[PDB]
């Protein structure tokens, strides 16, 4: 019956795993919004804006307190005080503007939450943001969480963006446990606290150009028949179940049409980059 | 008599915008526009493969990474010496066209809408302004008010499912989507297939009925329900546009064409004539003037005395220039949808052939809407074109290497505006990488001299009868569709 509180916010974030959760299917996100979430803070498409839109969010964390889940899109920036990541502002009772940074923020909501779901590689890992060369302290839910001594149940969906199948399925997993522990156990998670549901596969185990590789037929370009691992494909190196569920409705994927660029991993991107130079 | 608003966050706009305005007299008097979230991917991006710039800086925007994947891509062809073939260049076309159609769809529904359509009475949709003065408040007839609410939330739902199927578009020959796979210097990796073009083509001609039938009628219902947003919003009235679509493996003609517009003037784009200063943004410049983006720097200070955004302030012959499908539409001045040119008569007592017909309408809160809409239309018109062009198996990748040292500029369209990523290599790694994305032209502060970009000078005239339900201030800044990642990077 209750649909599960959500407050949906961004960090440094490219909105790509909040346009990626629009695309689900089996439940589409009519269904999601109106049948299995309520959508209570987002910034992206919430019909409010400004201290309206923040005193909603406050609420909801008050009367939903322990029991919303706080979905968190983007890095969380610390050099500077947090000042790369200003969320809003908040209008005290005497007229005075105080600006929120994302650290605030998810120091803030975290405690309330009845569990924080960090989406995407940005949120679980540090991603693009906290890549070599960025001078914003990037950090990821993980990390600060540790450097805050926030102790909070935490699940990383990750992804740049994630499947939205991984997305709804964990939410609900999760959801799911709160309205009946015993009859469903949280979803086992690996080392990097990602679902082994989603995360548990070798994308290059299970991929359809294995045979191929097992015969040395490697693409001399893109558009050659072989496998992609001449071309940079890092499939050997990454887990995700993106070969047996595909992309968009099952359209295509990164391997059919390309490499794998290791996206879900937490040494994405560096790790897996460069991306045209095999593994 | 002065009351100062502030809206942070300012929702329904893509990433982190705050909107500051001074009200006398019942309307907007001055205005500051802020973005509050800076990532550097132009630091970010130094000392790597060049060709990984194409999937890094998709990573700037989820709603527009074909955009920043095809200005690098071009960046990069650009620098490395090679030629794209006929059917890449064509190939590359639909996989962001399909995305032009997702974005402004995405757009008007699921960021402008709920600004004039009441939703259902469950989050998202409430809480949301008491006096919102929508279409439940403004049509008197109530049957009518509630058919035509109807109507719009409809479409609303409807279109959630009609941007997926835009997204299922982009992945036929894009791999996935957000973040493509299938553009990369050279080309594109995957040859469409007689099988896959009938595919896209089925889903495009699902995505085309709603454009004709339901998106254009409604938004020139809704222009007809608020006349008076044809006349607010209006800024600059200047306009710039780099041209997006190649129609040629020349890269000489376009579906719409580069140029600029200003001061009542139409010139040519000379892409030496754009400079980005930073007097009022959170960045340090080792030089005072403004810099053109192939000596850009990138040196954040969120302590710099006096400034308030990490958007730079781009100025084209040190004017402010907004972007975007108006900037465009006014640039080419296409003719009109047939559905345009009917309901503007019949709707308006309005005879108007070509984009410019709409005069001073055009540059509006609404003008902004119905440029969106036609250019959605106009789209359509070239993928279906596009379509029959695109040659089942014939060759889509070039090979190439990567050069010690070049340079290279890919210019484009975003669908929110003019785009384009300079490249510079040393050692065959990047030296230098800069962007100048859409939304940077838009939703700028102000540059040394103290001009207001182009939202923030929209802004002034904007009437607010309601202090407290300040609804037009919103609607004017979601008329352009701004994008805060994209802006800032
Ligand atoms: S994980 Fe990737 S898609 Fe999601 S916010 Fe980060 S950059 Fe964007
Ligand atoms: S290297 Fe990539 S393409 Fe080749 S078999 Fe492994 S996952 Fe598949
Ligand atoms: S195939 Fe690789 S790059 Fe593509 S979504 Fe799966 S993990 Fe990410
Ligand atoms: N469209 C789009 Fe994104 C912006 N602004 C880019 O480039
Ligand atoms: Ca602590
Ligand atoms: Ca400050
Ligand atoms: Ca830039
Ligand atoms: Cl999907
Ligand atoms: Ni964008
Ligand atoms: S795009």
């Amino acid at each position: 019956a209750k649909k599960a509180p959500v407050i949906w916010v961004q960090g440094q974030g490219c909105t790509g795993c909040s346009v990626s959760l629009l695309n689900a299917v089996h439940p589409r996100i009519k269904e999601i919004l109106l049948d299995v979430i309520s959508l209570e803070f987002h910034p992206t498409v919430m019909a409010s804006e400004g201290e309206m839109a923040l005193a909603h969010m406050y609420e909801i964390a008050e009367k939903f307190n322990g029991n919303f889940f706080l979905l968190v899109e983007g890095a969380i920036p610390t050099a500077k005080e947090g000042r790369y990541c200003i969320v809003g502002e908040t209008l005290d009772a005497k007229g005075h503007h105080h600006e929120v940074t994302m650290m605030e923020l998810i120091r803030d909501l975290a405690p309330k939450s009845l569990a924080t779901v960090a989406v995407g590689t940005c949120s679980a890992y540090g991603g693009i943001p906290a890549a070599e060369g960025n001078v914003t302290g990037s950090k990821s839910v993980r990390d600060f969480f540790a450097d805050e001594k926030i102790e909070k149940l935490l699940v990383n969906v990750p992804g740049c963006p994630p499947h939205p199948d991984w997305m709804v399925g964990t939410l609900v997993a999760a959801w799911s446990h709160v309205l009946n522990p015993t009859e469903h156990p949280l979803p086992e998670l690996d080392d990097d606290g990602r679902p082994l549901l989603f995360f548990g596969d070798n994308i290059h185990e299970n991929c359809p150009y294995l045979d191929k590789y097992d015969n040395s037929e490697f693409a001399e370009t893109f558009t050659k028949p072989g496998c992609k691992a001449e071309l940079g494909c890092k499939g050997p190196s990454t887990y995700a179940d993106c070969a047996k569920r595909r992309w968009n409705n099952g359209i295509n994927w990164c391997v059919e049409n390309a490499v794998c660029i290791g996206c879900v991993e937490p040494d994405f991107p560096d790790g897996k980059s460069p991306f045209y130079v095999a593994e | 008599g002065k009351v100062k608003i502030s809206i942070d966050p300012l929702t329904r706009v893509e990433g982190h915008l705050k909107i500051e305005v001074e009200v006398k007299d019942g309307k907007v008097v001055d205005a500051k526009c802020s973005g509050g979230m800076f990532r550097g991917f132009e630091q970010i991006l130094r000392g790597r493969d060049p060709r990984d710039s194409s999937q890094i800086v998709q990573r700037i925007c989820g709603v527009c990474p074909t955009a920043h994947c095809t200005a690098s891509v071009m960046a990069q062809d650009d620098a490395f010496g090679v030629k794209v073939t006929t059917n890449g260049r064509i190939t590359r076309n639909l996989i962001f066209g399909a995305n032009y159609l997702q974005s402004h769809i995405l757009h008007f529904y699921h960021l402008a809408a709920l600004d004039y359509v009441k939703g259902p009475d469950v989050s998202p949709f409430v809480p949301r302004y008491a006096n919102a003065d929508l279409l439940t408040d403004r049509i008197k007839d109530g049957a009518k008010a509630d058919a035509t609410n109807t109507y719009g939330l409809n479409q609303y739902l409807k279109a959630l499912e009609i941007r997926r199927i835009c997204h299922e578009m982009v992945a036929m020959f894009g791999g996935r989507m957000p973040h493509v796979q299938g553009m990369v210097v050279g080309g594109a990796t995957e040859i469409p297939t007689a099988d896959k073009v009938a595919e896209y083509a089925a889903r495009f001609k699902e995505v085309q009925k709603f454009v004709i039938e339901e998106y254009l009628p409604l938004i020139y219902t809704l222009g007809s329900v608020y006349t008076d947003l044809f006349e607010t919003g209006i800024g600059w009235k200047n306009v710039i546009a780099f041209g997006v679509f190649p129609e040629d493996d020349d890269y000489k003609t376009f579906l719409l064409k580069p140029g600029v517009y200003i001061d009542g003037k139409d010139e040519e784009f000379d892409s030496k004539l754009v400079k980005e200063y930073v007097g009022h943004s959170f960045f340090d410049h080792s030089a005072p003037g403004g810099l053109h983006y192939s000596v850009g720097e990138t040196n954040p200070n969120p302590d710099k005395p006096g400034a308030y955004s990490f958007v730079k302030a781009p100025r084209y012959k040190d004017k402010p220039c907004e972007v975007g499908p108006l900037a465009r539409m006014w640039v080419q001045n296409p003719e009109l949808s047939p559905v345009g040119q009917k309901l503007l008569k019949e709707l308006y007592g309005i005879e108007a052939k070509n984009f410019r017909d709409l005069g001073d309408k055009a540059f509006s809160i609404m003008g902004r809407h119905v440029a969106r809409a036609e250019e959605t239309w106009l789209t359509a018109v070239a993928v279906e074109k596009w379509l029959k062009q695109v040659q089942p198996g014939a060759e889509t990748y070039v090979k190439s290497e990567i050069p010690d040292a070049a340079e290279g500029t890919g210019f484009t369209e975003a669908p929110r505006g003019a785009l384009l990523h300079y490249l510079k290599i040393k050692d065959k790694k990047i030296e230098n990488y800069q962007i100048v994305s859409a939304t940077l032209w838009n939703a700028n502060p102000r540059d040394d001299m103290g001009q207001r970009g182009p939202i923030e000078e929209a802004l002034i005239g904007v009437p607010v009868p309601d202090i407290k339900n300040p609804v037009n201030v919103g609607r004017l800044v979601r008329s352009y569709d701004p994008x805060l990642g994209c802006a800032v990077h």
